[PDB]
RNA sequence: CAAGGAGGUAAAAAUGAAAU
RNA sequence: CCGGGCACUCUAACGGGACUGCCCGCGAAAGCGGGAGGAAGGAGGGGACGACGUCUGGUCAGCAUGGCCCUUACGGCCUGGGCGACACACGUGCUACAAUGCCCACUACAAAGCGAUGCCACCCGGCAACGGGGAGCUAAUCGCAAAAAGGUGGGCCCAGUUCGGAUUGGGGUCUGCAACCCGACCCCAUGAAGCCGGAAUCGCUAGUAAUCGCGGAUCAGCCAUGCCGCGGUGAAUACG
């Protein structure tokens, strides 16, 4: 019954960058608890960003996250055996989490061969507003758009 | 190149291309090309015809392989035809040869499930 | 040549940190602070307390390490480096506390408990 | 229910051992079997003494054995028998230094094994169990105890229906470590079956 | 030159009985390396708590076997005299060898 | 006629005459009910007062249960003049 | 088969592999520890009794 | 799979060899697969025990590492409702 | 390939050694 | 700042079990 | 490795160490929030500990035991068989369907434990299992063990394929009186099903889940992928 509001977990800043965000992204890359392979892939992809574009990956990655941020999402709620879906706003914590999660997932959805090039490209596509994650973001906002009827149920 | 009974594997490393023969596997593979004296990492794409001839001559001879040894293997099971042992009956009933568990599993010899119900 | 305390521990890892006041930013033990820790991204985070202070290579590192794996050793080194510069510079306390570079971090591997499959992972069931 | 043996629960701090010797492998097994056969042989022809303990100590062929008894009446002065061949019959499968001592347990009403054994005798005397429990507790409580508790379970007074008679005065905290709680148990053999008597005796600690 | 080892299950009896020999050797004309605490050899075993068949939730026990070392210098029969047969253990196993 | 056994004790008692599967005082009782379940051409014949016959409910539907003694039941399935899955079970 | 069966367990002749462990206090053939020569059941009993030298509850 | 042993029952062989000089009768039993096929006395029948009875198995070359009881199945199976 | 008897990885998992996993040096 | 009285009231969800 | 030294690390024996005691705010109190204080805090993180009683719960196959029954036998010995049977159904799992992946080579970094009726260094034969030798070790001394995931290099290039390892043929080794039914490995060759799972269903809130190897009990050997422990790297999220 959540007596404690569960305090927000804080991370360690990365190497060379100091991000309070990049490490969170590396973590999503991480599988089976191998931060070595995870971090390597991201920094690898950072080197890949430099090639296809003359931009610093610290902004390319930053803007990509900003473009894959759900303004509002759909929430299933009350009365009628939980029949309604109230479109709710998204907390900065949750926009944060969804952005990075959808990025990595869409990144591994790509037909490319190497994990680094998937990350790099999906970030470049998302920075422009083209990524498959941006599709996911825009999709979730469609659902939230179509439910404005009983949005006044709010909460 | 029609090495034994097969020819299929083109552009894909001779140490690997060799594997595509019933009788070669992996150990006899590099064993055959070190004894014939050929580079394993080659193209397989019809390279030096001489290397291919030597390879063919050694491989196809030496040990039995392809359809010939399939016949021998099948004949070794035919050994336990006659009035054979227990191991033959396991080849007869279609059940696992090495006395394992057949209460469950053993699907690789029994085949897919049939379901009786009762 | 010289000596400066050194006791860094983190998750079954022991690291004795010295540092000798010289411009040669050096290594210890096996090979380089690199070399011995190459391919490991977070390995260079052990030198962050030096970045927290005014040490751009003013000391000659000498850390013998043992026990655990690399990451714990690296973590322990961080505790040892900090334990040195706080020792011979008692006024460098007002940075090891706000930044929190001084903690043994009691976070250690929890015991396998019976019944459970491993630590906390329950063995999974069906009623039927 | 399910509760751990209040003796084993202590062992370390509070309540020491009962067989105190050290050995490595290839020896422990043999010396433990001998040790237990001593306890087994003693219990038989020494029950009339009512023995609270059977402490045992060793030091390479030394085997010391201390028998605690409420009333050591079955020792009778040196060559008056009841000790001579009796402490010498141990070495018929031992042959080692059968050093048998006898202790005088002062108050039997504060010795848990003795309490339970007195109760278990009364069950076989066909006594009224519930009244026997009550008295034994008060008897223990009468002799200065800080807390007591006796438990007989099963087949009470014959009669087809297993019961469990319960009585306890004062304080008996089993969960506490600094407890000094004596635990005893006894089998009452009856013409209608077998029932078990638990006895808890408690004194202060800190 | 004289090396003595003291093994034991109870640590309190060991830490005390192997300290007597530090006093009975120092006050007899010798240098004594104090109670050397050799590591313990813990011998655990895990038993199912019930006589029946309740596999989950059992209860385990351990048999800690402690080792303690003490060395005395010169093997003079002045220190030897006391540590010869003035033994006060409770079963504590003692090893005496010189090398 | 009986055709199958789910209890090994009952099975041995009826087949070989091995009485070391059932209670010693219930050998004559268990015998005369099994024989009556054997000669039974229809469940209607297993209707004597002393058996206390009755079909079970729930997940035990399709099963019958005459009483041997006390809380002990001989449960089975009767179909087409034969009984199957003869079990000597405590009604719990 | 129990009394004549704790006989064989100590008799131990005829082929070396036919010999087996067996609790001494009981007659248990399973979960018999070589160290004590006891089954897991008996071992627990005596460990709570205190009749097992050094043997103590494990908490960590 | 033995190599330097490769054994047959001494008692099976005792009975088999002392009934091998210049000929015999096929009346010969056993109680142990444990043995091995044994060359010589090939034209023989060895009634092997399968746990229930003695099955007359016949030797006609072809067999070797297969001792006996492989020629004496212990179970029956036969079918599963079908 | 933790179950293939022809790998250093499968030989680890099985425990045993051999040709596909020599006893060091 | 402390409620007395008036009114819109959940859904889809049935059964019992084998000596006292 | 020696001389020598034992301050570091470690070993194991007793201790110190926070009790929201100190600051602000709230309150009648308890207490709650917040803050320098330190390794640590408002039960620090885990263990052992399971009230009166409930389930005619479980256990006569650990053992004890009332009653009933068996005694040239329902007891006793032995060889052999069986518990390992298989048209099927369910539970708990192991290994996978691959490229944050596989293979080969090189090269690091643990803990907790076990061993002289055994662990077996180092040589020798052997593709290997393993066998001949044979040193040290009553073992923080010698050995089991090189930890594995990691790193460095190189090779496959996404295809049932260097994924996956089932099944089967052959050849061997070791324990054992003996391994057909029914043992574990080693080597050659076969290389299946599987390309990620219907209705449903489980676990875990911080060293945690996931993932990686290591030890032990039982044990001649082993069907252990099990159970009980050990450490390595190490997430996500909790509005409510
Ligand atoms: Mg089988
Ligand atoms: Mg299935
Ligand atoms: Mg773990
Ligand atoms: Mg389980
Ligand atoms: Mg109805
Ligand atoms: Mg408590
Ligand atoms: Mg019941
Ligand atoms: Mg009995
Ligand atoms: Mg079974
Ligand atoms: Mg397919
Ligand atoms: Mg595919
Ligand atoms: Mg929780
Ligand atoms: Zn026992």
């Amino acid at each position: 019954a959540r007596r404690r509001r569960a305090e927000v977990r804080q991370l360690q800043p990365d190497l060379v960058y100091g991000d309070v965000l990049v490490t969170a992204f590396i973590n999503k890359i991480m599988r089976d608890g191998k931060k070595n392979l995870a971090a390597r892939i991201f920094y690898d992809a950072c080197k890949i960003i430099q090639e296809k574009t003359g931009q610093e990956p610290l902004k390319v990655f930053k803007q990509a996250v900003e473009n894959v941020k759900p303004r509002m999402e759909v929430r299933s709620r009350r009365v009628g055996g939980a029949n309604y879906q109230v479109p709710m706003e998204v907390s900065p914590r949750r926009q944060q989490s969804l952005a990075l999660r959808w990025l990595v997932q869409a990144a591994n959805q790509r037909p490319e061969r190497r994990a680094a090039v998937r990350i790099a490209h999906e970030l470049m596509d998302a920075a422009e507003g083209k990524g498959g994650a941006v599709k996911k973001k825009e999709d979730v906002e469609r659902m939230a758009e179509a439910n404005r009827a009983y949005a006044h149920y709010r909460w | 190149a029609r090495i034994a009974g097969v020819e299929i594997p083109r552009n894909k490393r001779v140490d690997v291309a060799l594997t595509y023969i019933y009788g070669i596997g992996k150990a006899r593979a590099k064993e055959a090309l070190e004894k014939t004296g050929i580079n394993p990492a080659t193209r397989v794409k019809d390279l030096t015809e001489a290397e291919v001839v030597r390879l063919r001559e050694y491989v196809e001879n030496t040990w039995k392989l392809e359809g010939e040894l399939r016949a021998e293997v099948a004949a070794n099971i035919k050994r336990l035809m006659d009035i054979g042992c227990y191991r033959g009956l396991r080849h007869r009933r279609g059940l696992p040869v090495r006395g394992q568990r057949t209460r469950t599993n053993a699907r690789t010899r029994k085949g897919p499930r049939k379901t009786v119900a009762g | 040549m010289e000596q400066y305390y050194g006791t860094g521990r983190r998750k079954e890892a022991v690291a004795r940190v010295f540092l000798r006041p010289g411009n040669g930013k050096v290594t210890v033990n096996g090979q380089d602070f690199n070399e011995y820790f190459q391919g490991l991204v977070r390995a260079v985070a052990a030198l962050e307390p030096l970045r927290a202070v005014d040490a751009l290579g003013h000391f000659d590192a000498y850390i013998t390490v043992r026990g655990g794996g690399k990451s714990g050793q690296i973590d322990a080194i961080k505790l040892g480096i900090a334990r040195a510069l706080v020792q011979y510079n008692p006024d460098y306390r007002a940075k090891l506390k706000p930044l929190g570079f001084l903690t043994r971090d009691a976070r250690v591997v929890e015991r396998k408990k019976y019944g459970k499959h491993k630590a906390r992972r329950a063995p999974q069931y069906s009623k039927r | 229910g399910n509760k751990i043996h209040p003796i084993g629960f202590r062992l370390g701090i509070t309540r020491d051992w009962e067989s105190r010797w050290y050995a490595g492998k290839k020896q422990y097994r043999h010396l433990l079997l001998e040790d237990q056969r001593i306890r087994g042989l003693l219990e038989k022809e020494l029950y009339s003494a009512g023995l609270a303990r059977v402490d045992i100590e060793r030091a390479a062929d030394n085997v010391a054995v201390t028998v605690h008894v409420a009333k050591p009446g079955v020792v009778i002065g040196r060559g008056g028998e009841r000790i001579r061949v009796l402490r010498e019959e141990l070495a018929k499968l031992t042959g080692k230094n059968v050093a048998l001592n006898v202790q005088e347990v002062q108050n039997p009403n504060l010795s848990a094994p003795l309490v339970a054994q007195r109760v278990a005798e009364q069950i076989e005397r066909r006594f009224a169990v519930r009244r026997a429990i009550k008295q034994a507790v008060q008897r223990v409580m009468e002799s200065g105890a800080k807390g007591a508790k006796v438990i007989v379970s099963g087949r009470i007074g014959g009669a087809e229906q297993a019961r469990t008679e319960w009585a306890a005065q004062g304080r008996v905290p089993l969960h506490t470590l600094r407890a000094n709680i004596d635990y005893g148990f006894a089998l009452a053999r009856t013409t209608y079956g077998v029932l078990g008597v638990k006895a808890y005796i408690f004194l202060g600690e800190v | 030159k004289i090396r003595i080892k003291l093994r034991g299950f109870d640590h309190k009896t060991l830490d005390a009985s192997a300290q007597k020999i530090v006093e009975a050797a120092r006050r007899s004309g010798a240098q004594v390396s104090g109670p050397i605490p050799l590591p313990t050899r813990v011998r655990r075993f895990t038993v199912i708590r019930g006589p029946f068949k309740h596999k989950d939730s059992r209860e385990h026990f351990e048999l800690r076997t402690h080792n303690r070392l003490v060395d005395i210098i010169n093997p003079n029969r002045k220190t030897i005299e006391q540590l010869m047969t003035l033994d006060l253990p409770t079963g504590v196993e003692i090893e005496i060898k010189t090398v | 006629g009986i055709k199958s056994f789910k209890h090994k004790g009952l099975k041995l008692l009826f087949e070989k005459g091995v009485t070391s599967g059932v209670p010693a005082q219930d050998v004559d009782r268990i015998n005369d009910r099994l024989q009556a379940i054997d000669t039974a051409t229809e469940i209607g014949e297993l209707n004597r007062q002393i058996y206390k016959l009755h079909p079970l409910k729930g997940d035990r539907e399709g099963y019958w249960s005459i009483t041997v003694r006390a809380n002990w039941r001989i449960t089975f399935q009767f179909i087409n003049g034969d009984a199957y899955i003869l079990n000597y079970e405590d009604y719990h | 088969a129990r009394k004549a069966l704790i006989e064989k367990a100590k008799r131990t002749p005829k082929f070396k592999v036919r010999a087996y462990t067996r609790c001494v206090r009981c007659g248990r053939a399973r979960s018999v520890y070589r160290f004590f020569g006891l089954c897991r059941i008996c071992l627990r009993e005596l460990a709570h009794k205190g009749q097992l030298p050094g043997v103590r509850k494990a908490s960590w | 799979s033995l190599k330097k042993g490769v054994f047959v029952d001494d008692h099976l062989l005792e009975k088999v060899l002392e009934l091998n000089a210049k000929g015999e009768k096929r009346l010969i039993k056993t109680w142990s697969r444990r043995s091995t096929i044994v060359p010589e006395m090939v034209g023989h029948t060895i009634a092997v025990y399968n746990g229930k009875q003695h099955v007359p198995v016949y030797i006609t070359e072809n067999m070797v590492g297969h001792k006996l009881g492989e020629f004496a199945p212990t179970r029956t199976y036969r079918g599963h409702g079908k | 390939g933790k179950g293939d008897r022809r790998t250093r990885r499968g030989k680890i998992w099985r425990g045993t050694y051999g040709k596909y996993r020599p006893r060091k040096k």
